[PDB]
DNA sequence: CCGAGCAGCATCATTACTTGTGAGCGGATAAC
DNA sequence: GTTATCCGCTCACAATGCCACACGCGCTGCTCGG
RNA sequence: ACUGCUCUUUAACAAUUUAUCAGAUCUGUGUGGGUGGCGUGUGGC
């Protein structure tokens, strides 16, 4: 009953996604599913209308790795390394690497969860800073967010109209910069 | 553009100064409401904390904060902790003497991340924040130019509420007076440690001070070119109510020259 | 400071990127990457080797000589440290001050 | 494309022509070095090496060469040489017969 | 769609005869 | 076994000055960008 | 058809404590202000 552990082994800078299918690849090759369970690479997809990236954009949970459900054997740890583009085992020292914790899959899992639930645009915005607006009706004006909302969306903001400041709710689709 | 928290902060701030002011003049509605030894807490006070509250409470209602008068609020969110002094120095203000400042800070996971202090009469508004520095109205800060000790003045708080050191500070206050140039004595520490700041003090040093005083201050002179300590180098004074600060070689001086004459109650 | 590691243009848009500035960008690069980490949960292993991989950037900065190599890109010949413009027949000493 | 380019355009051994004197040219064309790839730097060239061996007459001049660090390490071909089928200096000789 | 910018890369084995010297360290070698 | 002794090996560290002249000095599949 | 019958001539004050006889500057357009670092190579002395 050979329990396959959860390994991390370092990718490089933008090479992650054809390194995981390349991984996969060579499973299939040598026929080793039973070796290795899931190759997983986390990602995320803050999704914004516009401002240059528009309607989606994706990020990552952290670059440079990737994670397997691999069994420890040498024979499994070549077949990794007998890949195109990838480091050493990250973990403890070479040639017996470290298996990540089960509570670390499990958080990450979690995570995932999250991410994939909610499509949560993030570069988010933070009550006090100051803002213009480039929507026709308050066209390159500026004032200050005074509250933040995520399903509404609606930018309660402090700006100076007929000379007391107000609030106004602004969506996030007119705000400048940050 | 500017950082949001020290924004919020620095609305909070005018807002607070502007009703001490406003109350400034009216001595007869202000009365001495004693505390503890000598720390007056008139209703001013609790008018100027309450109204810098609720201006907090509408962008941070999760934020915990901490005043001297209702101690630690709790908050939702206590991972931020907004440290206040509505007024700093309440006996300068219960004399009416006008030099006295409001003072807000911002820690976040602990480390101090923004300050303010206002001081509404001469209407200045030392603010600072990590990463980007301290301004007074709009100017740099990088403290005093000193070197030495010579020519050096040194602002100071006598400890007239721990007077059981007095002697010691004093034995200490001696020594130091056969370096130093002159003393100053303005009874805010907040508003000496902004002086730190703009370089108007050389330095400065004080035993016995509330955690919600220097808050607002060692940020201020850090940003601001100059360094805090302990009596002795450490990083204790958080707990020990005894500061010492300025720019670093007169920093440097001072410790060398206190640590001898220092009563190890204090070490 | 900005000056004494200067971005110097050429006839377009060609810059001449001092070793210097590659460096400060790695370095600055790891950091902001690990921080963003700290926050977001922090895999154990993961932080552990990006701590390490920062400690070698950061000792790269210091030094590009300890520990391996650091050459830089398209020209298989090491970066400048800032122990370079100090030591050699070339450093401050024997260039410009003596 | 890149490796060929970078060999012809970016080399320690290619060089453009000393094109300013016919002579010059020519003596550059057929011109020997030690250096480059593969070959040892005037730095830790050693006193030794730089000298002439007798193995030299007929096969590589023992006069031209640049005065200065590099000495012996620039040497120059000599007239009536020729490279072997191996890339062996042949040296043409003259086949005495009994008398 | 497709051109223009761009972010972090050992890009496998990328090897590499000495240069001469000094200092230090891990480990053989011998005294108590 | 201890205890120090010394030794083989490793690694760091130095390489005339000037000049003059010449030549050259990111990339590459991600990112963005409309 | 089948919860629905007058309630009775318009906003409804905050101001507050020695004290008093009120107790010259409205200028300029004189002017400085509107490609290099590194590497490599060669050669020279
Ligand atoms: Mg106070």
């Amino acid at each position: 009953a050979p329990k396959k552990r959860w390994y991390v082994v370092q990718a490089f800078s933008g090479f992650e996604g054809r390194v995981a299918t390349s991984l996969r690849e060579h499973i299939k090759l040598h026929n080793m599913e039973d070796l290795f369970g899931e190759v997983m690479v986390p990602t995320e997809e803050v999704v914004e209308i516009r401002g240059g990236q528009r309607r989606k954009s994706e990020r990552k949970f952290f670059p440079g790795y990737v994670l397997v459900q691999m069994v420890m054997n040498d024979a499994s740890w070549h077949l990794v390394r007998s890949v195109p583009r990838v480091m050493g085992f990250i973990g403890g020292t070479s040639d017996r690497p470290a298996p990540i914790s089960d509570k670390e899959v499990d958080a990450i899992m979690n995570r995932l969860q999250q991410v994939g639930d909610k499509p949560r645009p993030k570069t988010l915005f933070e009550p006090g800073e100051m803002v213009r607006v480039n929507d026709g009706p308050f066209a390159d004006f500026n004032g200050v967010v005074e509250e933040v909302d995520y399903e509404k969306s609606r930018l309660k903001v402090s700006v100076s109209i007929f000379g007391r400041a107000t609030p106004v709710e602004l969506d996030f689709s007119q705000v400048e910069k940050a | 553009a500017m950082h949001p928290m020290l924004n919020i902060a620095v609305r909070a701030a005018r807002k607070a100064g502007n009703l001490i002011a406003k109350n400034y003049e009216t001595p007869d509605a202000v009365e001495a409401s004693q505390k503890g030894s000598n720390d007056f807490v008139t209703n001013v006070d609790k008018a100027a904390e309450a109204v810098i509250i609720d201006t907090i409470r509408k962008s941070y209602p999760q934020h915990t904060i901490i005043t001297e008068e209702s101690g630690e609020l709790e908050g939702t969110d206590q991972d931020v902790q907004w440290v206040i002094d509505p007024l700093d120095g309440t006996t300068n203000f219960i004399k009416r003497l006008p030099h006295f400042a409001v003072s807000i800070a911002v820690r976040i996971k602990g480390r101090t991340e923004v300050a303010v202090v206002y001081d509404p009469m001469r209407n200045e508004l030392f603010t600072a924040t990590r990463g980007q520095g301290a301004q007074l109205n709009g100017y740099r800060l990088r403290g005093s130019t000193a070197r030495d000790l010579d020519g050096t003045i040194l602002a100071t708080g006598f400890p007239f509420k721990a007077k059981q050191y007095a002697t010691t500070y004093i034995n200490i206050v001696g020594k130091l007076f056969n370096e130093c140039a002159d003393f100053r004595r303005t009874g805010s520490a907040a508003l000496d440690l902004a002086y730190v700041a703009a370089g108007r003090v050389d330095g400065f040093f004080e035993i016995g001070l509330r955690p919600w005083d220097f808050a607002a201050g060692e940020l201020l002179v850090r940003e601001a070119g100059g360094i805090v300590s302990d009596f002795t180098g450490g990083h204790n004074y958080m707990l020990t109510g005894n500061i010492v600060a300025g720019n670093p070689r007169v920093v440097k001086a001072m410790l060398a020259n206190m640590r001898d004459e220092l009563s190890d109650a204090l070490k | 400071p900005p000056d004494l590691r200067p971005l110097v243009p050429l006839d377009g848009g060609r810059f001449a990127t001092s070793d210097l500035n590659d460096l400060y960008r790695r370095v600055i690069n790891r950091n902001n990457r690990l921080k963003r980490l700290l926050d977001l949960a922090a895999p154990d292993i993961i932080v552990r080797n990006e701590k390490r991989m920062l400690q070698e950037a950061v000792d790269a900065l210091l030094d590009n000589g300890r520990r391996g190599r650091a050459i830089t890109g398209s020209n298989k010949r090491p970066l400048k440290s800032l122990a370079d413009m100090i030591k050699g027949k070339q450093g401050r000493f024997r260039q410009n001050l003596l | 494309s890149a490796a060929v380019k970078e060999f012809f355009g970016s080399s320690q051994l290619s060089q453009f022509m000393d094109q300013n004197n016919p002579l010059s040219e020519i003596t550059h064309k057929r011109r020997i070095s030690a250096l480059g790839p593969g070959g040892l730097t005037r730095e830790r060239a050693g006193f030794e090496v730089r000298d002439v061996h007798p193995t030299h007459y007929g096969r590589v001049c023992p006069i031209e060469t640049p005065e200065g660090p590099n000495i012996g390490l620039i040497n120059s071909l000599s007239v009536y040489a020729q490279t072997n089928e191996y890339g062996f200096l042949e040296t043409p000789y003259r086949k005495v017969t009994d008398g």
